[PDB]
RNA sequence: AAACUUUCAACAACGGAUCUCUUGGUUCUCGCAUCGAUGAAGAACGCAGCGAAAUGCGAUACGUAAUAUGAAUUGCAGAUAUUCGUGAAUCAUCGAAUCUUUGAACGCACAUUGCGCCCUCUGGUAUUCCGGAGGGCAUGCCUGUUUGAGCGUCGUU
RNA sequence: UAACGAGAUUCCCACUGUCCCUAUCUACUAUCUAGCGAAACCACAGCCAAGGGAACGGGCUUGGCAGAAUCAGCGGGGAAAG
RNA sequence: UGCUGUAAAGCUGGGUCGAACGGCCUCUAGUGCAGAUCUUGGUGGUAGUAGCAAAUAUUCAAAUGAGAACUUUGAAGACUGAAGUGGGGAAAGGUUCCAUGUCAACAGCAGUUGGACAUGGGUUAGUCGAUCCUAAGAGAUGGGGAAGCUCCGUUUCAACGUGCUUGAUUUUUCAGGCCAACCAUCGAAAGGGAAUCCGGUUAAAAUUCCGGAACUUGGAUAUGGAUUCUUCACGGCAACGUAACUGAAUGUGGAGACGUCGGCGUGAGCCCUGGGAGGAGUUAUCUUUUCUUCUUAACAGCUUAUCACCCUGGAAUUGGUUUAUCCGGAGAUGGGGUCUUAUGGCUGGAAGAGCGCGGUAAUUUUGCCGCGUCCGGUGCGCUUACGACGGUCCUUGAAAAUCCACAGGAAGGAAUAGUUUUCAUGCCAAGUCGUACUCAUAACCGCAGCAGGUCUCCAAGGUUAACAGCCUCUAGUUGAUAGAAUAAUGUAGAUAAGGGAAGUCGGCAAAAUAGAUCCGUAACUUCGGGAUAAGGAUUGGCUCUAAGGAUCGGUUUAACGAUCAACUUAGAACUGGUACGGACAAGGGGAAUCUGACUGUCUAAUUAAAACAUAGCAUUG
RNA sequence: AAUAGGGUGAAGCCAGAGGAAACUCUGGUGGAGGCUCGUAGCGGUUCUGACGUGCAAAUCGAUCGUCGAAUUUGGGUAUAGG
RNA sequence: GCGAGAGACCGAUAGCGAACAAGUACAGUGAUGGAAAGAUGAAAAGAACUUUGAAAAGAGAGUGAAAAAGUACGUGAAAUUG
């Protein structure tokens, strides 16, 4: 079988220096150089990784549009559903709360 | 290496310069005492300073 | 070991060539000159080295403007220019 | 002779700490309006491992009173402290575990940890795992608070110092047997130059004031006096007792 | 008796003593006072029609100007070089210039010919991006100029 | 003190040229040739016995003797060299 | 050649030579050599002696040449045997690279050859690295020490922006609006990191040149599309989808970005193999045979996935489920869906390329013509990438540059027209330095072409547990002075009757054992071990036998049919000079004493141990 | 950044058996360990082998210790002569 | 340092380390260390030409006052050698 070399001056099987066995339309085998796999976009709250967004290495964000980046909601790239199924409920009941502390403290200013 | 500053390079470039045999020429010339280049330097036998 | 074998191992250069006076006396580590004390702003030198001093001194090099001093001084440090004789 | 162990740590070449891993400086807030006149709360949002610690660091996240914007404090995690607890600190904060309290907020036999030695400086006493102070008891015509220290010691302390409520976690550790000196090598590798230790009795008298001998042995008494120098220093310094120690002191 | 070994003589070798030189050294005496931010000493890299070194020089590169002198230079070559003359050669002399990358080294940096910003002009349909040409941006301190700060403090509403 | 040990020690089984007691075989040397071609060492040198002697001589004294030029081995001596 | 003098020495004949020198009275001194393991230079004996013996190995012929064991070419015989004697690189070297010429010196023989000598030629980048980021660290500034060279300090007891953003203004003035926790700098050719591939091409360069096909960043900018009269889009219950589809200050997240292993799955490349279309080899005999070509880059579109998530629903007769144990009223099984696109498929790229054949053009730069280049299968395979999992820690396994999204709602926005360059297309540019070659039994360091040392990538077939050993394909070498003999003594390797440690300080050295399957296995023990304890049997070849699956097909006798497919295990017969782990590979065992618990560590270059360390224990501050 | 192929078989898990209970036993599965044989690697035990004007100012051969961690190692960086 | 004049000094192993392309070649990571090396002839007139040889060279010949001066260069001792 053939065998192949780098074709660049890093000898060495680091992180950055993958590489990836081809074979060529002149029935050759050499190495083509991979880049670093990408990781998946995760929730700020959670952790997991979230739907609806490419898994791309962070400078090739920039050169994609913002459908890919992005999910049609609230917090759409940077919170997961749940977590802002848990937001919205959270905020509703302890601002609605918050309105019966407060009567209760104008209740107990009169009586006692 | 095949890695070289350029400051080296321009070093190594001087020594194949300084390196050729005397022009025949310069024998020739009245009260000439240089017989032959006395500064040669074999890349094996003597090593430059870089 | 501690002879042939170990002298095998020398490929890191501990010294590099040194922008003020070109010996490869910098020391890469150290960012400083052996010889000439590069980056400090005087130059190396002592008197229990006196044949050190001999190899770099005034008159070593090329005295590119020392050279003419004395021919200067020696007309009184003239302005103008030499007017040619009738 | 030589220059021994003892001295050359002081230079601190090999000897600084390995601090690379290292998940920030634990403190305490700093001492501010909140804090001095009515309480703040923040939330927990991570309880991590610091290298070269036994007790666990809380990352708890605090809101600046004066401009918009998030503040993360790394306190020392007490047992039972949780992840999204709700954190009070301040004069009137409230008696419940992980909260920030000044001493004289605190009832005798209150135990607390992460302690201030001095008003503000963020936490002194009792901050390793398994140690907490116990708040002894208060003397407010002149504000100070007596409390007993992990060591045993008992310490009179400002009462406006400031401490948090509950023992520090990760207790227990020093029931296992590390087993193994690769074991300690890993200890000591997230904390510090200072394992295996050769004995002195071991090397040679340039080494060592006990090196030397045709058997191991000091030769001179090992308790060594207060004023004694460095490059003396080596042994039992200011040896008030040797010996097994019997009964109570 | 040969050969061999040894001794001697002649010639030839090996080697460079001896003799004789000497643009060098060494020492004494006499006389003089002149480095550098107007960028020194030193370093690197280059420069000749044909040059590696030494010497000289700096992209005007074994040199440009000027003065003196008065026909060379020379190893070869070669004038669109010169001879009763603004005229050959000359570190003879020297007062005008040129003086690379550097170096106390000065935009920042330098084991990188790495990376900025300002002014004027200019090219690419450009105050903003890219290119080019020229000129600038170090630190401590002094005098002065301008712009400021302080219930330190004076007058007045 | 289980376990562990290129740690020190004694015995047993197996095993064998360690031995009785040595023999045979292979390659590379050594050997001869062409070419190439060092080094240590060197007061002078190089046969013995006795004597005396700085009390253990190559030289001295008295004897034995003694015939060119040489090759491979060897390790008594040169109180060998380092 | 002699003479004189006791002598130190003086004089003289002959030869050589070529430019200075002497006698006498005095002055002066760096003034006389056999030694000093003297100094420097030169030269011997030794001596044509020791020796030029590791890395399996050479031979015939032709050519060239004055000259050939050694150069070239051909034929053969061999070796390295993918953990290479192969193909590249990092450090280090610096022209050793390539062509031509060439043998005075060097290649410890030789030389027509060379990494030698001489003359020339040769290294082409927006995409490969530098440059940018920060790491441990280094180190300016305000300052504080020190007589001082300098030391400390890195945001530090500092009034620290050569600030930006807009509307602009063309008034080159401004008006202001926001901020200034942290912020000099250097520091990685293995960390992080914007972007390139295929075919061809040179004597020597190529991800750099040629041809074609792409991509990123910065900048400029028009058209189409998109959007608005409900101004800053629609659809979907939802996960979310899209060619687009406002968004200041400020804030929050994500990516960057993270240990080590275990089994499993998938992919890629390699390995194996069937049919068909070609070429070569063997063919006394056999062999529908053995070997070989049948390939497809970056990039664009569509499709494609474990995990995760959504809708439905309400579960004991608990169910689902992995090789491995977890999940479910905090909502399982079931049914239906959403996402990441790693990876594969189709298509474009792209057959026009490359490859294999056949026919030709011709001293001929270089070709021209025709045909084919297709369809599969297989797996506890190897390597590697990824994935979902599980274990592990008194160990929890970098930073920064940089990029994006979101929150927020400042500000600006339409109807006869307004906005936006995150949808498509179009325009310009990408500077500087490195780039040849060696990477080692000859290009580095060891004085050298030194059996030493020196970081890393790829990795075929057979046997096998194996990337071991042995043989082979590709590739590369056939290099190491040679010739003739075969005494002693050696060095390395073999064998030996009978005895079997009597040798020796001592079993030193050697031998014996050895793979695998089955049986069997003691004291003691910290119950974990001891243990492969000890001690036995078998093993070849051939012909069989038995067992162990995959995918489909329908009232649950599918308990049956069809097709396909891998090497494992066990048993039997026969067979042979009783052989068979047949080469290779490969434990000697037992009973005790001293000692250190163990794994680990040190005297590089005479000591590896009982020495050091260690966990544990105790003491001190 | 690197580290063939085997052996042993720790927790956890599945199934069955016995028992009144407390619990015990058996067959699998699993893949732990500064465990073990043993390459590369790292080291350097013995022959007191070779060599000892060597290939070498520390090498060569066989044999050997360890070989998944207190492992091996490149580069960068820090510590400087009482 | 600059510019001069001198000496009962040394005469190429002396005199400065250096009379010469001397702080040169070369060593060492580095600080540093650091040589050897002058002489044909008045003038290259530096041996045309012929011949043997593959060549270097040799033999004739030529130049020169001398080749008993051939860049291995005046003179040319000793050790050592034919
Ligand atoms: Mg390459
Ligand atoms: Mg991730
Ligand atoms: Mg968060
Ligand atoms: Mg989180
Ligand atoms: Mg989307
Ligand atoms: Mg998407
Ligand atoms: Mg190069
Ligand atoms: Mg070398
Ligand atoms: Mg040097
Ligand atoms: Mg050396
Ligand atoms: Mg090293
Ligand atoms: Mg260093
Ligand atoms: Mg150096
Ligand atoms: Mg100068
Ligand atoms: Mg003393
Ligand atoms: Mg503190
Ligand atoms: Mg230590
Ligand atoms: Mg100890
Ligand atoms: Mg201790
Ligand atoms: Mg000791
Ligand atoms: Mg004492
Ligand atoms: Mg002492
Ligand atoms: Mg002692
Ligand atoms: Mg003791
Ligand atoms: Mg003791
Ligand atoms: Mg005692
Ligand atoms: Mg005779
Ligand atoms: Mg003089
Ligand atoms: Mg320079
Ligand atoms: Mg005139
Ligand atoms: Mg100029
Ligand atoms: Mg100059
Ligand atoms: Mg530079
Ligand atoms: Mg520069
Ligand atoms: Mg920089
Ligand atoms: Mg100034
Ligand atoms: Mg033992
Ligand atoms: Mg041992
Ligand atoms: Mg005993
Ligand atoms: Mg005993
Ligand atoms: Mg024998
Ligand atoms: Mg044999
Ligand atoms: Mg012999
Ligand atoms: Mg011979
Ligand atoms: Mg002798
Ligand atoms: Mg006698
Ligand atoms: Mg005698
Ligand atoms: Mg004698
Ligand atoms: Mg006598
Ligand atoms: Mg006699
Ligand atoms: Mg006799
Ligand atoms: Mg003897
Ligand atoms: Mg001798
Ligand atoms: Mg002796
Ligand atoms: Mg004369
Ligand atoms: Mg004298
Ligand atoms: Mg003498
Ligand atoms: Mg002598
Ligand atoms: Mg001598
Ligand atoms: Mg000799
Ligand atoms: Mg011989
Ligand atoms: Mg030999
Ligand atoms: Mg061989
Ligand atoms: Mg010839
Ligand atoms: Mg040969
Ligand atoms: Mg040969
Ligand atoms: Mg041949
Ligand atoms: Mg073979
Ligand atoms: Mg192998
Ligand atoms: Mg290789
Ligand atoms: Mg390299
Ligand atoms: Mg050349
Ligand atoms: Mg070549
Ligand atoms: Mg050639
Ligand atoms: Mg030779
Ligand atoms: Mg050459
Ligand atoms: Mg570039
Ligand atoms: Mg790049
Ligand atoms: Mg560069
Ligand atoms: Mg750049
Ligand atoms: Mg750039
Ligand atoms: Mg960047
Ligand atoms: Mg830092
Ligand atoms: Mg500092
Ligand atoms: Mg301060
Ligand atoms: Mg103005
Ligand atoms: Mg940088
Ligand atoms: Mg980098
Ligand atoms: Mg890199
Ligand atoms: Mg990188
Ligand atoms: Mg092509
Ligand atoms: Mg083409
Ligand atoms: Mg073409
Ligand atoms: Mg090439
Ligand atoms: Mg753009
Ligand atoms: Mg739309
Ligand atoms: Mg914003
Ligand atoms: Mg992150
Ligand atoms: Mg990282
Ligand atoms: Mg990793
Ligand atoms: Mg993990
Ligand atoms: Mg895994
Ligand atoms: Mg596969
Ligand atoms: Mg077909
Ligand atoms: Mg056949
Ligand atoms: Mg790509
Ligand atoms: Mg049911
Ligand atoms: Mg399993
Ligand atoms: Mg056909
Ligand atoms: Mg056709
Ligand atoms: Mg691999
Ligand atoms: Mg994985
Ligand atoms: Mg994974
Ligand atoms: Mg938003
Ligand atoms: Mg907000
Ligand atoms: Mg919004
Ligand atoms: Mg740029
Ligand atoms: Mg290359
Ligand atoms: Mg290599
Ligand atoms: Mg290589
Ligand atoms: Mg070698
Ligand atoms: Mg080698
Ligand atoms: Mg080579
Ligand atoms: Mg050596
Ligand atoms: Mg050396
Ligand atoms: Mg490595
Ligand atoms: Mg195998
Ligand atoms: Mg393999
Ligand atoms: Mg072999
Ligand atoms: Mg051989
Ligand atoms: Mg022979
Ligand atoms: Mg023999
Ligand atoms: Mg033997
Ligand atoms: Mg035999
Ligand atoms: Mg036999
Ligand atoms: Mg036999
Ligand atoms: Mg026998
Ligand atoms: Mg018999
Ligand atoms: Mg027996
Ligand atoms: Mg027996
Ligand atoms: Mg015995
Ligand atoms: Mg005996
Ligand atoms: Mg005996
Ligand atoms: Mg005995
Ligand atoms: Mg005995
Ligand atoms: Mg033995
Ligand atoms: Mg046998
Ligand atoms: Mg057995
Ligand atoms: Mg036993
Ligand atoms: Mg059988
Ligand atoms: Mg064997
Ligand atoms: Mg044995
Ligand atoms: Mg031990
Ligand atoms: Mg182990
Ligand atoms: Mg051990
Ligand atoms: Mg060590
Ligand atoms: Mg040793
Ligand atoms: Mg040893
Ligand atoms: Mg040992
Ligand atoms: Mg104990
Ligand atoms: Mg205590
Ligand atoms: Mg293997
Ligand atoms: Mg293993
Ligand atoms: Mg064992
Ligand atoms: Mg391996
Ligand atoms: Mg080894
Ligand atoms: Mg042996
Ligand atoms: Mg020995
Ligand atoms: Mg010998
Ligand atoms: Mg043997
Ligand atoms: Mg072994
Ligand atoms: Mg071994
Ligand atoms: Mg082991
Ligand atoms: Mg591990
Ligand atoms: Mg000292
Ligand atoms: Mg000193
Ligand atoms: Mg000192
Ligand atoms: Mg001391
Ligand atoms: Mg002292
Ligand atoms: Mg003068
Ligand atoms: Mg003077
Ligand atoms: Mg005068
Ligand atoms: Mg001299
Ligand atoms: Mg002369
Ligand atoms: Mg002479
Ligand atoms: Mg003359
Ligand atoms: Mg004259
Ligand atoms: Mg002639
Ligand atoms: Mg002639
Ligand atoms: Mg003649
Ligand atoms: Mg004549
Ligand atoms: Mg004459
Ligand atoms: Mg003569
Ligand atoms: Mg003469
Ligand atoms: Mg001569
Ligand atoms: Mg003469
Ligand atoms: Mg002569
Ligand atoms: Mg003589
Ligand atoms: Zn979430
Ligand atoms: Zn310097």
């Amino acid at each position: 079988a053939q065998r192949v070399t780098y074709r660049r001056r890093n000898p060495y099987n680091t992180r950055s220096n993958k590489i990836k066995v081809v074979k060529t339309p002149g029935g050759k085998l050499v190495a083509q150089h991979v880049k670093k796999a990408a990781s998946r976009v995760k929730c700020g709250d959670c952790g997991s990784a979230l739907a609806g967004i490419s898994t791309l290495r962070p400078r090739q964000y920039a050169q994609v549009s913002k459908t890919h980046k992005t999910v049609q909601r609230a917090y759409g790239g940077s919170r997961c559903a749940n977590c802002v199924k848990e937001r919205i409920v959270r905020a509703f009941l302890i601002e609605e709360q918050k309105i019966v502390k407060r009567v209760l403290k104008e209740q107990q200013d009169k009586e006692k | 290496p095949s890695q070289k500053s350029f400051r080296t390079k321009q070093k190594l470039a001087k020594a194949q310069k300084q390196n050729r045999p005397l022009p025949q020429w310069i024998r020739l010339r009245t009260d000439n005492k240089i017989r032959y280049n006395a500064k040669r330097r074999h890349w094996r036998r003597t090593k430059l300073g870089i | 070991g501690k002879g042939t074998p170990s002298l095998g191992k020398r490929h890191n250069k501990s010294h590099t060539l040194c922008n003020r006076c070109g010996r490869r006396s910098f020391h890469v580590q150290k960012k400083t000159c052996s010889s000439c004390g590069y980056p400090a702003a005087k130059m190396r030198s002592h008197n229990w080295a006196l044949k050190a001093k001999r190899r770099r001194t005034t008159g070593t090099g090329r005295m590119a403007y020392l050279k003419h001093v004395t021919r200067r001084f020696k007309n009184g440090f003239q302005t103008g220019v030499a007017k040619a004789q009738t | 002779g030589r220059v021994i162990r003892n001295q050359r740590k002081g230079a601190g070449s090999i000897f600084t700490s390995h601090t690379r891993l290292r998940k920030g400086a634990a403190k305490l807030r700093t001492l501010d309006y909140a804090e001095r006149h009515g309480y703040i709360r923040g939330v927990v949002k991570q309880i991590i491992h610091d290298p070269g610690r036994g007790a666990p660091l809380a990352k708890v996240a605090f809101r600046d009173p004066y401009k918009y914007k998030l503040r993360e404090e790394t306190f020392i995690a007490n047992e039972g402290v949780y992840t999204g607890q709700f954190i009070y600190a301040g004069k009137k904060a409230s008696l419940n575990v992980g909260n920030i309290l000044p001493l004289g907020a605190c009832p005798e036999g209150t135990i607390v940890s992460n302690v201030e030695e001095k008003v503000g400086d963020r936490g002194a006493l009792g901050r390793t795992s398994g140690n907490y102070v116990i708040i002894i008891g208060h003397n407010p015509d002149e504000n100070k608070t007596r409390v007993k220290l992990p060591s045993g010691a008992k310490k009179i302390i400002s009462s406006d110092a400031r401490g948090v409520i509950g023992v520090v976690a990760g207790g227990g550790r020093i029931d296992k047997p590390l087993l193994k000196a690769g074991r300690a090598f890993h200890k000591y590798k997230v904390k510090r130059n200072s394992w295996p230790k050769t004995r002195g009795v071991a090397m040679n008298p340039v080494d060592h004031p006990h090196g030397g001998g045709n058997h191991q042995h000091i030769g001179k008494a090992s308790t060594i006096s207060r004023g004694a120098v460095s490059g003396q220093k080596a042994g039992l310094i200011a040896a008030r007792r040797t010996g097994l120690l019997r009964g109570t002191q």
